[PDB]
RNA sequence: AAAAAAA
RNA sequence: GGCGACUCUCUGGUCUGUAACUGACGCUGAGGAGCGAAAGCGCGCCGUAAACGAUGAGUGCUAAGUGUUAGGGGGUUUCCGCCCCUUAGUGCUGCAGCUAACGCAUUAAGCACUCCGCCUGGGGAGU
């Protein structure tokens, strides 16, 4: 009835930011939490050695890119099958960008996770890859059935 | 090349119909809410309904009519709109006079 | 069809390009031919299909491109959605939902994109961007918690608690009605934050209520130093070298007619009627531009404060109360300057001759509306011989009044005569009575005589074509008064007339036809809800309310600003006979501004004195929960009813109280149908209600069905 | 509220009298019930047939 | 809710 | 049973006021005679029908308080105007009483008297 408070995760202990150790356990399985602390830190040197800018700089512009606006949602009042258009809160914005941040760069096609997450936030940042094209893509869907809402 | 006329009103809840005759009820025009290319929802609305009534109007205005009668027909929105585009068509109202058989 | 499409919006993508209706689209592209109006239609429905186009719920297209969006108000709801109000007074109020708002407050004015599908009737937006904010100042209760403190605001239409930081507490207690200034607005999910800035007092001590409302507003407190140094300052009698060069007119029957309690006597009047049947008026207004001259202390404050407003306990006066009421004011039987306009009228009630100038008065006697009254229309044997030489020019005075009310109603004016409330409170400030104002012989005496002043002055300078200022009321709203034409035609009322040129005369023609009725009060109210205000102008463009293509403010410089304008430009123009290049164009540059200000500060102060009279009306009605009244219906909605009681009270009867049936509201009858009963409640219906409830800070009254 | 015809002390309310019957229709020109008009059972009756006769001759309209 | 006007 | 457009012709009854006249000429009414939803059917026959306030008719009597229809009178009031008083209904609420209960309560289902109709378990069977 009252909406159950979103466990407050802590910063991430080197770059400060809330938002990169909700990726660690967005990247973590099985519990393993230190792969992933390694994975990320691993990620975001390539990314620092490759740009030059920090990691930061690159995977908030990432997420700004990945991150959804407007979303489908199936609503079927006697008929309908309206696929209303619904505005993605903030909290899952970022969700979704991690999620797909992540559940795309463990589909690409490069050998190791640290180079895989790091050429997908690259990708992110550069307004291309498949991540921001998820976004795209529901945004296309949505606006296509935008006359709904 | 007539002055005086009737303008038929016919506005139900899905078309508002607006005829203009002569005072033997002979047609000089008319126009609907359909002929307008309004569908659906649009076609009940008061705002389709003023849009038939000058189409008519300035139908009738060519054959050169000055004073009108009217008459409405019908539960529709229409009626209170579209007499309100034949006084501001130019066409001087007379009488309405409602005619819901 | 596709070229067609092309040269429409090429069109509207021109600079010059505003929103146009399909009447004005079809009139600037030359459009005669019915196939090609079909075109056009078949081309607007594709091109808004597209969004290439946006259609206001005023049914005007606008690129949305230029905009997407559209400029305008925001007019926010207590229920945390708002409005926006366009610039452009023809396009449509956009709805925006409480989530859309991105930090958007109450006349903050923003940006709203347009959004291509609306979940309702209205066309729906969200704010992009604020460009300007309205609110830095927010009235409240202040609220203690343990570690922080917060300001609820009176302002309900803020829809979030302003928190308060330790050290911008200020010393305000739990319950003390504060003064906040905004430190930051909202931002994501943060509430605003603020620092108490003045303290008003406890939210029960008397006076603090309409103190909290003052403030609200932002009306002007106390007058600054050198201003009531100047007072102080200003003589208490004329100077012998002030009569020089003013016509004497002490030796001349003249009289102040005002309220008992008024102080501030603006207007001396006469009547003499000549040999040939035609009557001479004199009016004599208070020459406040002398003693409040240009660029001086009191003029600099006068301007800032642009009228006096009369709250229900105070007055806030435009000048200091030592010359308002004392040198100014036309006190009986004293010597006071004036500027006078005397006027000979006609038979037809057409000044045929008139004379605008500087005199010297001095006042036969002080009377009262009451006492006029007595002697003209009571009959009154007691006050007739107690004004024995004075009952003949009263006479003519009520003969003349009548004449010039002739013409006024002939030429097509609108008599808007409804019962406003007078709220009457005790010393302490507390109701003791809430009566309905009448508008008496004696009243509607003096409003001619200031009317056909006000309109010759008027005229005077439209001819000698130098700047001025005006006081115009524009022509309605078409759309409004399309919906007002239509809500009467359910009562039967129809009229001769479209929404676009619609004579004076026409809406009188209506106000005439319900007198006496049952639905006189709301299809009266209606009406006003469909006119435009009237603003102050440079620029003669007419009243249309009294059917007058001029009309200036001239009858009261104490209280108005514009009047003391009038009086300067007066002793500008004619007196000194400064018409020169170099004085026309100063006026010229500064009447714009001037206009635009003081039209701003009346309706601030016409909004802050409803507030004072709503608050102590609902003060008035604690007492009486449980008890029935006799109401007419005022105002009926989705959510319920409004019920105006004999005084001018009003309530709501919420839908949850109609417990005996299922009510369906109709907005084409304006009408709350039951469904299983056919109980019908319309606007207009006498019904007998009773008070359920009623809640001073929210300023409401809560009432349920009796019977009809 | 009050009965015009018990006011102005009116006996007989004649079918002719066109205006003053018109005081009484409605704009579409139905007869106004006795409840808005304040008028009296005995003089609604009285005025009710004189509009009837008012319309038999065409000095009223039925429908405006 | 909503207007002149007046004060 | 019933009776709602308007006008006219013709005709029945009702109430209010005065008491000039008549002088108990009244009341009920089996039978009979007439009228009579809906039909039924063939303008006639038909003649029964929640044709049931689910309450014969008549009269006298027994707390109020309030609304309405048509009247009468008084008060001041010019007159409206309220106010008071009454009569004939038509309504609500509610004593005393009555009821098995529910209710009825001066429009009694209260207290009395006259006359008529009608009932004496359910079903069989209104056969």
């Amino acid at each position: 009835k009252g909406p159950v408070a979103k466990r407050d995760v802590l910063p991430d202990p080197i770059y400060n930011s809330k938002l990169v150790s909700r990726l660690i356990n967005k990247m973590m399985i099985d519990g393993k939490k230190g792969k992933s602390q390694t994975i990320l830190y691993k990620s975001f040197d390539i990314i620092k050695e490759r740009t030059g800018n920090d990691a930061m700089e690159v995977f908030e512009q990432a997420l700004k890119n990945i991150m959804p606006v407007l979303e489908v949602k199936a609503r079927r009042v006697g008929g309908a099958n309206y696929q209303v258009p619904v505005e993605v809160r903030p909290e899952r914005r970022t969700t979704l960008g991690l999620r797909w941040l992540v559940n795309y760069a463990r589909l690409r096609g490069e050998k190791t996770m640290e180079e895989r997450l790091a050429n997908e936030i690259l990708d992110a940042a550069n307004n291309t890859g498949a991540a921001v094209k998820k976004r795209e893509d529901t945004h296309k869907m949505a606006e296509a059935n935008k006359a709904f809402a | 090349n007539i002055e005086s006329g009737i303008a038929h009103i016919r506005s139900t809840f899905n078309n508002t119909i607006v005829t203009i005759t002569d005072t033997h009820g002979n047609a000089i025009s008319w126009s609907s809410a359909g002929a307008l290319g309004f569908r659906g929802s649009r076609k009940s609305t008061p705002f389709a309904a003023q849009m038939a009534a000058e189409t008519a109007a300035k139908g009738s205005i060519e054959h050169g009519l000055k004073t009108l009668e009217v008459t409405v027909k019908g539960p529709g929105s229409g009626r209170e709109a579209a007499i309100r585009a034949l006084q501001a068509a130019g066409l001087e109202v007379t009488a309405i006079r409602d005619v819901t058989p | 069809k596709e070229a067609f499409m092309e040269k429409l919006l090429s069109f509207m993508k021109e600079e010059a390009y505003k929103p146009l209706t399909v009447q004005e689209l079809e009139e600037m592209l030359n459009i005669t031919e019915a196939e090609e109006f079909k075109e056009l239609v078949k081309a607007l429905v594709a091109l808004e299909e597209k969004g290439l186009i946006v259609r206001t719920r005023s049914d005007r297209y606008g690129i949305p491109e230029k905009m997407n969006l559209i400029k305008g108000k925001i007019s926010a709801h207590a229920k945390g959605f708002a409005f926006l109000l366009p610039e452009d007074t023809s396009l449509s109020d956009v709805f925006i939902p409480p989530n859309e708002l991105n930090t958007a407050m109450n006349g903050d004015i923003v940006m709203v994109r347009l959004n291509s599908q609306s979940s309702g009737s209205r066309q729906e937006g969200t704010v992009i961007r604020i460009l300007e904010r309205a609110i830095q100042r927010v009235v409240g209760t202040y609220t203690e918690t343990r570690n922080f403190g917060f300001v609820i605001p009176d302002d309900k239409k803020i829809t979030s608690d302003i928190f308060i930081p330790k050290n911008g507490k200020n010393g305000a207690a739990e319950g003390h009605k504060v003064v906040v200034k905004l430190t930051s607005y909202p931002e994501g999910r943060m509430n605003a934050e603020g620092e108490v800035e003045t303290i008003l007092g406890h939210k029960n001590d008397p006076g603090i209520d309409i103190l909290s409302v003052i403030h609200k507003h932002g009306l002007p407190g106390e007058f600054p130093a050198d201003a009531m140094e100047q007072a102080s300052s200003t003589p208490d009698t004329i100077d012998e070298k002030d009569l020089k060069d003013r016509r004497d007119l002490r030796d001349q029957v003249i009289v102040t007619i005002d309220g008992a309690d008024a102080k501030d006597l603006d207007d001396a009047v006469t009547v003499t009627k000549l040999d040939d049947g035609s009557y001479k008026l004199g009016v004599h207004i208070a020459d406040v531009s002398h003693y409040v001259t240009e660029n001086s202390p009191i003029d600099k404050e006068a301007l800032e404060r642009g009228t006096s407003v009369y709250l229900v306990d105070r007055v806030i006066p435009m000048i200091p109360h030592r010359l308002s009421n004392g040198i100014c004011s036309l006190n009986p039987k004293v010597d006071r300057l004036t500027l006078s306009c005397e006027m000979t009228i006609n038979s037809q009630g057409q000044v045929t001759e008139h004379e605008i100038f500087q005199s010297v008065i001095k006042t036969t006697e002080r009377m009262t509306y009451s006492d006029v009254n007595k002697i003209l229309v009571d009959d009154d044997e007691e006050l007739k011989q107690k004004y024995e030489p004075l009952v003949p020019m009263f006479k003519d005075m009520e003969r003349l009044a009548q004449i010039l009310r002739d013409k006024r109603m002939d030429r097509g004016a609108v008599d808007f005569d409804f019962k406003e409330a007078k709220v009457l409170v005790d010393d302490e400030g507390a109701v003791k009575d809430v009566v309905i104002r009448e508008r008496s012989v004696a009243e509607k005496l003096i409003e001619e005589f200031m009317l056909v002043a006000n309109e010759t002055v008027a005229e005077h300078f439209h001819w000698m074509n130098v700047p001025f200022i005006y006081r115009i009321h524009e022509e309605p709203n078409a759309e409004k008064l399309q919906k007002f034409l239509e809500f009467v035609t359910t009562f039967g009322y129809v009229v001769k007339g479209t929404a676009g040129n619609i004579h004076p005369r026409a809406l009188q023609s209506i106000l005439d036809a319900v007198r006496d009725r049952p639905e006189e009060t709301v299809i009266s109210t209606v009406m006003l809800r469909s006119m435009k205000q009237a603003k102050y102008d440079p620029q003669s463009l007419g009243h249309f309310g009294l059917s007058t293509e001029f009309y200036t403010h001239f009858t009261s410089p104490i209280r108005r600003y514009p009047d003391l304008i009038v009086h300067r430009l007066i002793r500008t123009y004619l007196i000194n006979g400064k018409v020169d290049e170099a004085t026309q164009e100063k006026w010229a540059e500064r009447l714009p501004d001037i206009a635009e200000h003081t039209s701003s500060m009346e309706r601030r102060a016409v909004d802050a004195e409803r507030e004072t009279d709503d608050l102590k009306k609902a003060e008035y009605m604690l007492d009486k929960i449980g008890e029935e009244f006799d109401g007419m219906i005022s105002s009926v909605t989705n959510f319920g009813m409004f019920v105006e009681l004999p005084n001018t009270i009003e309530g709501l009867v919420h839908v949850s109280f109609m417990t005996d049936d299922y009510y369906r509201f109709d907005e084409q009858h304006f009408a709350m149908i039951g469904e299983r009963t056919g109980n019908v409640f319309r606007i207009g219906d006498e019904i007998t209600v009773k008070v359920v409830d009623v809640n001073k800070d929210e300023r409401n009254i809560d009432f349920e069905i009796v019977g009809m | 509220k009050v009965c015009y015809f018990t006011s102005n002390g009116i006996t007989h309310i004649d079918y002719k009298d066109v205006d003053l019957l018109k005081k009484f229709v409605s704009e579409r020109g139905k007869i106004l019930p006795r409840r808005v008009t304040g008028t009296n059972a005995k003089y609604q009756r009285k005025l009710t047939a004189a509009i009837k006769r008012a319309r038999q001759m065409a000095l009223l309209p039925y429908v405006s």
